[PDB]
C-alpha cells in the first residue's frame, strides 16, 4: 500500500483510524500516529491488507503511537487532500495564530487556525497534557490523522474533539472548536524516527 | 472532547 498522511487504516480487524506521516526508524518503514488507536502489536490493515503492527505508543498522558510496516510498503512524502497531496517538506512547529490543515479518513481535509498549545484533554480513560487545540474540524475516525501547514510543515497528530451528536465538530461555528493534535516533534524523538520529505 |  502506499503510505499517505491522512488515508484510513484498521486495527485488529475492529477500529479505524488514520495515517499520520511517513517515517522511519533506520531501515525500517513505518507510520506515526494516534496511541488511542491501538495497542502495542495490534495489526493495522490498509484496504483489507496486513501493513504492519503497533511498535510503541502512550496514551493516556501523551496520545502517541508508531506502527512498523512491512519491507513491501511504500513511503510517500504526502498528506492526502481530496485527490491531489500537501508534500511535508519538514516540521517546524507553527505558532498559536497559524493556520493549519489536517487530514483523515472521515472528514477530508480540513483548515483553521492553532489557538491555544499546552491544553489537557480529559478523556475517559485519564488525561492527555501538552496537546495544541486549533479549530479545523474533526470527526470520529480523523484520529491519527495528519495536522500540517499549506507549506509542508508537519505539526501532529489528530487526538480528540468535542464532536456533538453527528460525530463530527463542523457543524457548530470555528470559535467554539476545541480539535487537539499530538505534537510531531516529542514523538520523533522520542522514538528516533526521521520524517520522510519530499 | 473525546478521542477520535
Amino acid at each position: 500500500a502506499n503510505i499517505v498522511g491522512g488515508i484510513e487504516y484498521s486495527i485488529n480487524n475492529a477500529s479505524l483510524c488514520s495515517v499520520g506521516f511517513s517515517v522511519t526508524r533506520g531501515a525500517t518503514k513505518g507510520f506515526v500516529t494516534a496511541g488511542h488507536c491501538g495497542t502495542v502489536n495490534a495489526t493495522a490493515r490498509i484496504g483489507g491488507a496486513v501493513v504492519g503492527t503497533f511498535a510503541a505508543r502512550v496514551f493516556p498522558g501523551n496520545d502517541r503511537a508508531w506502527v512498523s510496516l512491512t519491507s513491501a510498503q511504500t513511503l510517500l512524502p504526502r498528506v492526502a487532500n481530496g485527490s491531489s497531496f500537501v508534500t511535508v517538506r519538514g516540521s517546524t512547529e507553527a505558532a498559536v495564530g497559524a493556520a493549519v490543515c489536517r487530514s483523515g479518513r472521515t472528514t477530508g481535509y480540513q483548515c483553521g487556525t492553532i489557538t491555544a498549545k499546552n491544553v489537557t484533554a480529559n478523556y475517559a480513560e485519564g488525561a492527555v497534557r501538552g496537546l495544541t487545540q486549533g479549530n479545523a474540524c474533526a470527526g470520529r475516525g480523523d484520529s491519527g490523522g495528519s495536522w500540517i501547514t499549506s507549506a509542508g510543515q508537519a505539526q501532529g497528530v489528530m487526538s480528540g474533539a468535542n464532536v456533538q451528536s453527528n460525530g463530527n465538530n463542523c457543524g457548530i461555528p470555528a470559535s467554539q472548536r476545541s480539535s487537539l493534535f499530538e505534537r510531531l516533534q516529542p514523538i520523533l524523538s522520542q522514538y528516533g524516527l526521521s520524517l520522510v520529505t519530499g | 472532547a473525546a478521542p477520535l
